[PDB]
């Protein structure tokens, strides 16, 4: 005896890390690829889109 | 614990005659000791084995990510 008691305080006292990272390039491997996604391809793609719209204006004449 | 007083006088005092000694409780009885040692180890084998007078603290881990 005193095992449970020893264990009691020690278990109630015994604490725990929380499990590591691996692969959290995602937060970043996002936003930069996101600039490619969105902005870089976006803006270019809108630039394309507009010329056809302007030219569909022209084709409306 | 139970009854009849002349018979139980023979036995109920013999409940506690055993208890009315405690280094070999009027007999621990070598056979009791031997088979006890057998079953107490064998019990230990039949148990889980991570010492029973020690605290199994924690472990840590790291899960599959790509």
């Amino acid at each position: 005896a005193g095992l449970v008691d020893d264990f009691e305080k020690k278990f109630n006292a015994l604490k725990v890390p929380i499990p590591e990272d691996k692969y959290t390039a995602q937060v970043d491997a996002e936003e930069k690829e996101d600039v490619k996604s969105c902005a870089e391809f976006l803006t270019q793609s809108k630039t394309r889109i507009q010329e056809y719209e302007k030219e569909l204006e022209k084709m409306r004449n | 614990l139970d009854p009849v007083q002349k018979l139980f006088v023979d036995k109920i005092r013999e409940y506690r005659t055993k208890r009315q000694t405690s280094g070999g409780p009027v007999d621990a009885g070598p056979e009791y000791q031997q088979d006890l040692d057998r079953e107490l180890f064998k019990l230990k084998q039949m148990y889980g084995k991570a010492d029973m007078n020690t605290f199994p603290n924690f472990t840590f881990e790291d899960p599959k990510f790509e």
